[PDB]
C-alpha cells in the first residue's frame, strides 16, 4: 500500500514525508511529523 | 465570421463544457474546451451563443 | 489519458476528481488532509472534490465528497502563457484517510534525478472516450532543452515536460491538475501539451511542483 | 542513530 509517513532527513535537518508500503522497513518511520520530531529533532 | 470557425479545445487538459455555433446545424452545440487558448466561437451558455451567432 | 490502461485499485489513493455541475472538470492531488493541489486553469466556482474514487460511474463505499471552501490560484498565474499553472483547494473538513485516500509527498528538490514517472486520470482516451475507470501510464521526464526545442519560447522554469516516444502516452482533456508521480513524489501537475493529445512528437507540459514548496506551505498554514 | 537510517518503503510497496 501507500501510506503517508514521516522520516528524519539528515540533509534537511528535520522530518520529511515519504511513502511507506505498510510492512517491513526500519524505525525511521513515524505516523506524524510531531512524533518524528520528538524522537529525532534534537 | 467568428461563428464559422471550428470549435477549438486548445492546449490545456481540462474538461469545460462550452458552446459553439455549428454552421451545418445552424444552431449552437456543446463542445469540450480545454480551459485556455482557442478561439471566440466559445460561449459559456447556449443562450449567449445564439444571441451572438 | 491516451494509450494508457486502467490503474490498480489501491495504487492511486492521492488522486482527486474535481466536479462541476455533476461532471468531471479536472484531476487533482491530495497533498494534505485538507488540501488538494490542481491546475490554475481548472478554476471554477463551486467545485466539488471526490476522493477515494476509481470508477466514476459507480458509487463507491471508499469515496468521500467535499465542497471547496477556499481556492487559492497562484498570484503569478498567466493564463496566456500557462506560466505558474497551479491552484490549491481547501476541503470543508479533513479527509478520512485509508488505503484508498492518502496524501502524496511533494517533490521538494528541483534537482531530483528520477526520470521514470507515471501519470493518471479520467481524461479522454485514445479512442476519444471518457472512461469510468481511472487510467495509468508510465512516461519519462524529458530534458529542459528538448522541452524548449518542442515549444520554442514557451517553456519556463515553472514547467516540466514528460512523454513516451514509443507509444505517445500523454495526458488529455480531463486530466488537468492530476499528478505526475516520479519516485513516489508529486513532481508535476498536468497542464497543457500537444494538439492532438499524444507525446510521440512533443511531450506534455507539466507544472513544476518543486518550485512551489514555499508557496504551498505558507498557503496551508495561513 | 535510527534517525540517520534511510527511508525504507519496505516490501509491501
Amino acid at each position: 500500500a501507500l501510506f503517508f509517513r514521516w522520516y528524519f532527513d539528515v540533509t534537511e535537518g528535520k522530518c520529511a514525508p515519504f511513502v511507506y508500503g505498510g510492512c517491513g522497513g526500519n524505525r525511521n518511520n513515524f505516523d506524524t511529523e510531531e512524533y518524528c520530531m520528538a524522537v529525532c529533532g534534537s | 465570421e467568428v461563428c464559422s470557425e471550428q470549435a477549438e479545445t486548445g492546449p490545456c487538459r481540462a474538461l469545460f463544457f462550452r458552446w459553439y455555433f455549428d454552421v451545418t446545424e445552424g444552431k449552437c452545440a456543446p463542445f469540450v474546451y480545454g480551459g485556455c487558448g482557442g478561439n471566440r466561437n466559445n460561449f459559456d451558455t447556449e443562450e449567449y451563443c445564439m444571441a451572438v451567432c | 489519458l491516451v494509450h494508457g490502461g486502467p490503474c490498480d485499485k489501491t495504487s492511486h489513493p492521492y488522486q482527486a476528481a474535481l466536479y462541476t455541475s455533476g461532471h468531471l472538470l479536472c484531476g487533482g492531488v491530495l497533498i494534505h488532509p485538507l488540501w488538494v493541489l490542481t491546475a490554475a486553469h481548472c478554476k471554477k466556482p463551486n467545485l466539488q472534490v471526490f476522493l477515494g474514487k476509481h470508477n466514476l460511474g459507480q458509487q463507491e463505499s471508499s469515496q468521500e465528497q467535499s465542497s471547496v471552501v477556499r481556492a487559492v490560484i497562484h498570484p503569478d498565474y498567466d493564463a496566456a502563457s500557462h506560466d505558474q499553472d497551479i491552484m490549491l483547494l481547501r476541503l470543508a473538513r479533513p479527509a478520512k484517510l485509508s488505503e484508498l485516500i492518502q496524501p502524496l509527498p511533494l517533490e521538494r528538490d528541483c534537482s531530483a534525478q528520477t526520470t521514470s514517472c507515471h501519470i493518471l486520470g479520467w481524461g479522454k482516451t485514445a479512442d476519444g472516450d471518457f472512461p469510468d475507470t481511472i487510467q495509468c501510464a508510465y512516461i519519462h521526464l524529458v530534458s529542459r532543452e528538448e522541452c524548449e526545442h518542442a515549444y520554442p519560447g514557451q517553456i519556463t522554469q515553472n514547467m516540466l515536460c514528460a512523454g513516451d516516444e514509443k507509444y505517445g502516452k500523454d495526458s488529455c482533456q480531463g486530466d488537468s491538475g492530476g499528478p505526475l508521480v516520479c519516485g513516489d513524489h508529486l513532481r508535476g501537475l498536468v497542464s497543457w501539451g500537444n494538439i492532438p493529445c499524444g507525446s510521440k512528437e512533443k511531450p506534455g507540459v507539466y507544472t513544476n511542483v518543486c518550485r512551489y514548496t514555499n508557496w504551498i506551505q505558507k498557503t496551508i498554514q495561513a | 542513530e535510527v534517525c540517520s537510517e534511510q527511508a525504507e518503503t519496505g516490501p509491501c510497496r
